[PDB]
């Protein structure tokens, strides 16, 4: 079968690096 | 074919071994007698699991000779084929009548009537082999054989297989 | 077992010493070789512990650089654990070592997961773990049980993935 | 303390490396689950199973962008640029490795020559495993055991130790394993005196 | 001159949502002033045509739900080219458009209607707009490889060798 | 879907190997050097296989269009969606890239047929010459 | 015994030669090759995966 599933390695603490710039109208 | 099975055996311990270390002697006897054996009811005895977890039963001194008989149960990995089985193996010897293929610990023979005529025997080659348009089979060549029958004796099981249909030969 | 005729002695449902039904267990060359190697090294460790009781190096055996070094370690293991009285075991172990499709435990686990994710018969799964087939039809002909039971696209995907999983020697 | 600091650094570095790698598996496990539920169930983490019933990834078609000189030549010369940087880093790392190897290696040839030109022939010599250390060390049998002596108390075995501080060779007997110091010579120096 | 990729480009229009608010009725009106809305698209041409006239699975659901979407087809079937159409909507916060281009191949021998071909992906989440997964995967793998390289070079620095023992720490 | 399925299984086993090397490095005691080398080589060659297979099926991955589920609720899982659907490098990789562009002098948006093209042609030939030279050197001495 | 050491040194020398030739070819054609003819086989299909394989070669 499946020997072992993968442990949840989520990193919500990661701040992300999405560039935000086109806000001014 | 590798499988896990539950096995039992009756082992007779000589009276001269009657001491506090009898369990050790029983374990040595079991390991030395069972491992590597072949039984037609279960095929070759390849390995025994959980050696520390050997199950034991109370002795029953035989009334005729004084040797204590014990019943030992265990779990073992064994090898045994079935009719119509297809197995990969290694060519052992080449002959004009056919060839012999070692699979696991057993031998399966194929007669020249059991392969398509495209495979022709070449004796001048070193070693002599079977040559065809696409597949060449010789020593140390992985060959798939469809086992057709098996003959079981006390110590071994021989097999006879055929490769007469397609998708058989060198891989 | 062209028609899955395994008989009473090798039924799919097995009755263990605990009396509960279990699925029949089938191991290919890699799984059986790893299991027997683990059992032998465990027995050697137990023997050494017992000898120390009456009166480091084991990490190099399981991790082998090459096939020849693995065979030498196997010979040493048989000398120190078997006694040299069992030639059939040596022949079986040599056959396992020479034609082991997969050497690493993680890759063998990957192969097991790939083969048994579809829920096929243990016989078919072990046969696929033992045999490397280029095309789905080749496996289907060489494994008559796989006929009519697995789609050709799935079999081709499984075979290609298994061929990709083979560790280069 | 620097070893602990660098171990913690490499632990956190590998954790950071694996955190982004996990998301790749998370996003890619969805396709098979959509195609075949039972096979896909085990792939996702339990939290992602709780999030939604998995049918997320479905096949779709988009055409390939029309090619031109504009991006492939820039990409392949940018890749030449990255691989010229890898060659530079390759040469630098190899140089550093070879400098370290040369320095260390000539150090052990220095000790090696000291050992070779410090040892004379002298008596019957073998390798033994130390009771405390467990490694192989050179030992010399000096005792009269083979000379006809029946004295069973001592075997006349002395282990050879290369003195780290003085770069010299010393002999440590088997029996006197209690005195651990540089005053061994005077502490063990006994003699027989006759007074009339 | 350094350009931020349009895939990660995110526009916020607080004044528009304050004045009009988020709704499927004016979601295209909200999108109009964005940089992603090409002025060469036939939607803008339809907009000036309407202005001049005034002065002078879920796809079928959203098809049948709104009549302005109808008017969108009966004003868009006549003009072939790059056009902006809604993909799906779940209220009151999620809208996604369908970025497709149309080539009405009316040639003899083609029984199919106008050809519809995707061009881009746009997701309206809240008041924000989002626009390849291959790049994401390769970026994650390469950063992982960089971190692994740093860790391994540090570990190799920690490694110390002696001939009489081997390698230790 | 087949290509992405193979991508999935191989990436999953790579992540499993990463979890392995992680939980054998997390121990307070470092194992033997040789086990670390074996794990390193296996995982690293597995990463190579990951890269090669990702390279093989670029077209299937490019053809696939990402779309959220109708059943998937974005109102409650918008954070999870925005975790997955954003894909920029770590800043230390982009500043490393900028430092590499600056150190190499390479920049790839204005290049035209003048001096850099004669340098590009004059580079091909050193590689071919070195390859031929080392082939000759290998052939000079019998290594069998 | 001593014959085994002979053989081991044999693969030792041949492995040195092979890895030497490999690193030579890798560093010489580290400059990626673009040739319009179908005969040439040099593929750089993913941007940073190329540098990863390069540092792979280095570490190996």
């Amino acid at each position: 079968p499946s020997y072992s599933p993968t442990s949840p390695s989520y990193s919500p603490t990661s701040p992300s690096y999405s560039p935000t710039s086109p806000s001014y109208s | 074919m590798f499988f896990i099975k539950d096995l039992s055996l009756n082992i007779t311990l000589h009276p001269s071994f009657f001491g506090p270390r009898m369990k050790q002697y029983l374990k040595t006897k079991l390991l030395e007698e069972v491992e590597g054996s072949c039984t037609g009811k279960f095929g070759y005895i390849l390995c025994v699991l959980d050696y520390d977890n050997i199950d034991i039963q109370r002795g029953r001194i035989l009334p005729t000779d004084g040797s204590a008989e014990f019943n030992v149960k265990y779990r073992a990995v064994v090898f045994k084929p079935f009719k119509g089985e297809v197995v990969d193996g290694t060519v052992v010897s080449c002959s004009q009548h056919g060839f012999e293929v070692q699979v696991g610990p057993m031998k399966v023979f194929v007669t020249k009537h059991l392969m398509p005529q495209d495979l022709t025997f070449n004796a001048g080659s070193n070693p002599p082999s079977y040559q065809s348009s696409e597949d060449v089979i010789t020593i140390k060549s992985r060959i798939r054989v469809k086992i057709e029958g098996c003959i079981s004796q006390v110590s071994s099981i021989h097999a006879i297989g055929s490769i007469k249909e397609d998708y058989l030969g060198a891989i | 077992a062209a028609t899955l005729q395994l008989g009473q002695e090798f039924q799919l449902k097995q009755i263990n010493h605990q009396g509960e039904e279990e699925e029949l267990i089938a191991l290919n060359l890699s799984e059986a070789r790893l299991v027997i190697k683990e059992a032998l090294v465990e027995r050697r460790r137990a023997f050494k512990r017992s000898q120390k009781k009456h009166k480091a190096d084991d990490d190099d055996f399981m991790h082998s650089e090459t096939r020849e070094k693995e065979l030498e370690s196997i010979d040493v293991l048989l000398e120190q654990t078997t006694g040299g009285n069992n030639k059939d075991l040596k022949n079986t172990m040599q056959y396992l070592t020479n034609f082991s499709r997969f050497r690493d435990q993680e890759t063998v686990g990957a192969v097991i997961q790939l083969l048994k994710s579809t829920g096929l018969h243990p016989f078919e799964v072990a046969q696929l773990g033992s045999l490397a087939c280029d095309t789905a039809d080749e496996a289907k002909t060489l494994i008559p049980s796989l006929n009519n039971k697995i789609s050709d696209d799935e079999l081709e995907r499984i075979l290609k993935e298994l061929s990709n999983l083979e560790t280069l020697y | 303390e620097q070893f602990v600091k660098r171990r913690r650094d490499m632990l956190e570095h590998i954790n950071l490396a694996m955190n982004e790698s996990s998301l790749a598996l998370e996003f890619v496990s969805l396709l098979l689950s959509s195609v075949k539920e039972s096979t896909g169930m085990s792939s996702m983490s339990p939290f992602l199973r709780k999030v939604v019933k998995p049918s997320s990834l479905n096949s779709d078609k988009i055409p390939y962008v029309a090619p031109t000189k504009k991006e492939y030549i820039e990409l392949d010369i940018l890749n030449k640029g990255w691989k010229l940087q890898s060659l530079n880093e390759s040469k630098d790392l190899l140089r550093a490795s070879f400098n370290k190897l040369s320095s260390i290696l000539q150090n052990e040839h220095d000790y090696w020559n000291k050992i070779m030109q410090s040892i004379s022939n002298k008596d019957v010599i073998f390798k033994i495993r130390d009771r405390t250390s467990g490694q192989k060390l050179l030992a010399i049998k000096y005792g009269y055991e083979d000379s006809g002596s029946t004295y069973k108390h001592d075997r006349g075995i002395a282990n050879i130790r290369n003195n780290i501080e003085s770069q010299n060779l010393d002999l440590i007997p088997h029996s006197s394993s209690v005195f651990k110091g540089t005053d061994f010579v005077h502490s063990v120096k006994k003699f027989l005196r006759v007074r009339i | 001159m350094n350009v931020t990729p349009l895939d990660e480009l995110q526009w916020k229009s607080p004044e528009w949502i304050q004045v009009f608010g988020l709704r499927t009725e004016n979601v295209l009106d909200y999108f109009a002033e964005s940089p992603f809305f090409d002025k060469t698209s036939n939607n803008q041409v339809i907009k000036m045509q309407r202005q001049f006239s005034q002065l002078n699975p879920a796809r079928r659901q959203i098809l049948f739900k709104y009549p302005m979407y109808m008017q969108l087809e009966e004003e868009l079937m006549k003009l072939d080219g790059t056009e902006y159409v809604l993909s799906s909507v779940r209220e009151p916060d999620f809208w996604v458009i369908r970025k497709q281009r149309r080539t009405n191949n009316s040639g003899v021998g083609s029984a199919k209607g106008p050809e519809i071909i995707p061009l881009q992906d746009y997701y309206i989440i809240g008041a924000n707009i989002y626009q390849t997964i291959f790049k994401i995967v390769q970026s994650r793998l390469m950063s992982t490889s960089y971190h692994l390289n740093s860790t391994l070079e540090s570990l190799y620095d920690l490694i110390e060798f002696q001939p009489s023992q081997g390698v230790h720490y | 879907g087949q290509a992405l399925d193979a991508v999935r299984m191989r990436l999953a086993q790579l992540t499993h190997s990463l979890r392995r090397i992680r939980d054998e490095m997390s121990k307070a005691e470092l194992p033997q050097w040789y086990t670390l080398q074996s794990q390193l080589n296996v995982t690293l060659s597995q990463l190579v296989s990951v890269t090669s297979t990702l390279q093989h099926f670029q077209e299937t991955l490019d053809s696939t269009v990402v779309y959220p589920l109708p059943k998937f609720p974005t109102t409650s899982h918008e954070s999870l969606v925005t975790t997955l659907l954003r894909k920029k490098n770590i800043p230390e990789v982009d500043e490393w890239m900028k430092y590499v562009r600056e150190t190499s002098g390479v920049t790839t948006a204005l290049l035209k047929d003048e001096e850099i093209e004669k340098l590009l042609q004059q580079d091909r030939e050193i590689t071919n010459w070195a390859r031929t030279t080392f082939r000759n050197e290998y052939g000079k001495h019998d290594f069998k | 015994m001593s014959n085994q050491a002979l053989y081991e040194k044999l693969e030792q020398t041949r492995t040195i030669l092979s890895v030497k030739l490999a690193e030579l070819i890798n560093m010489t054609t580290i400059a990626d090759r673009n040739d319009d003819d179908e005969g040439s086989f040099a593929q750089e299909n993913s941007e940073l995966a190329v540098a990863t394989t390069s540092v792979m070669m280095v570490n190996n």
